[PDB]
This record gives structure tokens, C-alpha cells and sequence, in this order.
């Protein structure tokens, strides 16, 4: 979570990826939830690798 | 010259303040380091949507 | 003859030593890289991970 500094969380960690996303680009809730496929094309390149 | 306030390069822990004193044939550093040494599990919400 | 191999035995334990000594300083130089990388693998773990 970027809200979280240095504490313990209770969140799935594909939601834990978008926090991450939301800082390092910025991309609106509404743009982030479109195909909701992100997250499974990330899964993809961790399949390649 | 201020508080890290990041990855701990210093002392373990949040750095609040670091001290350098001069060693012999060296620099000693005297970083003072926060434990919390207690956790309590708080059920908390994502604040709300109105 | 005992005598002669006496001396050959002399100089081939100087060889050794010698090339043993070799090995050791490398094996030192390696000990202190080695210290130097896991001082950046716990960098990078905190940094990025």
C-alpha cells in the first residue's frame, strides 16, 4: 500500500500492485479498471520469464 | 544533515537524528534508531465514498 | 639417492607454498568483494524490493 510506510497490511496483492502502479504512473481509477487485464499481462511476462 | 526517512542506510529502524564523532584513523557515526517493539492488529477501513 | 631427493623435495615444497600462497590472497580478495556485493544486495532489497 503507498499509504502504508513501514507497517503491516491485510490486502490482496494484486491491489497492493496498483497502489504501486497509481504512484509510479498516473493513471486514473476509472483508466486503471478498463480491461482489468493488467495484472494478467503482468502474469504473462512472469510466464515468459 | 536530516532524517532519512527511507530504505535504513543508518540505524535499523526509522533514523530520527544521526551524530558523527571523529575515530582514530576513521570517522565513528552515532545514529540513534525507533523500535516500536509492539504490534496490535486494528481493523481499519479505506476511509469513504460519498 | 635419499641425499638428491632430499633437495628435490625442498624445492618443490617451496613451489607449493608459494602457489597455495597465491590462491589464499585470492580467495581473500574475493571474501572482500563478496562483503562489498552483500552490502549492495541489502541496498537494493530495501531500496526496490
Amino acid at each position: 500500500w503507498t499509504a502504508g510506510l513501514s507497517s503491516f497490511a491485510a490486502i490482496p496483492f494484486a491491489q497492493s500492485i496498483f497502489y504501486r502502479l497509481n504512484g509510479v504512473g498516473i493513471t486514473q481509477q476509472v483508466l486503471s479498471e478498463n480491461q482489468k487485464l493488467i495484472a494478467n499481462k503482468f502474469n504473462q511476462a512472469l510466464g515468459a520469464m | 544533515k536530516a532524517q532519512s526517512k527511507r530504505s535504513g542506510f543508518c540505524g535499523q529502524g526509522t533514523h530520527i537524528v544521526s551524530f558523527v564523532v571523529n575515530a582514530p584513523n576513521g570517522l565513528y557515526f552515532m545514529h540513534v534508531g525507533y523500535y516500536p517493539s509492539n504490534h496490535i492488529e486494528v481493523v481499519s477501513a479505506y476511509g469513504l465514498c460519498d | 639417492d635419499v641425499l638428491e631427493q632430499d633437495a628435490q623435495i625442498d624445492r618443490l615444497i617451496n613451489g607449493r607454498l608459494t602457489t597455495l600462497n597465491a590462491f589464499v590472497a585470492q580467495q581473500l580478495v574475493r571474501s572482500e568483494s563478496a562483503a562489498l556485493s552483500a552490502q549492495l544486495a541489502k541496498d537494493k532489497v530495501n531500496e526496490c524490493v
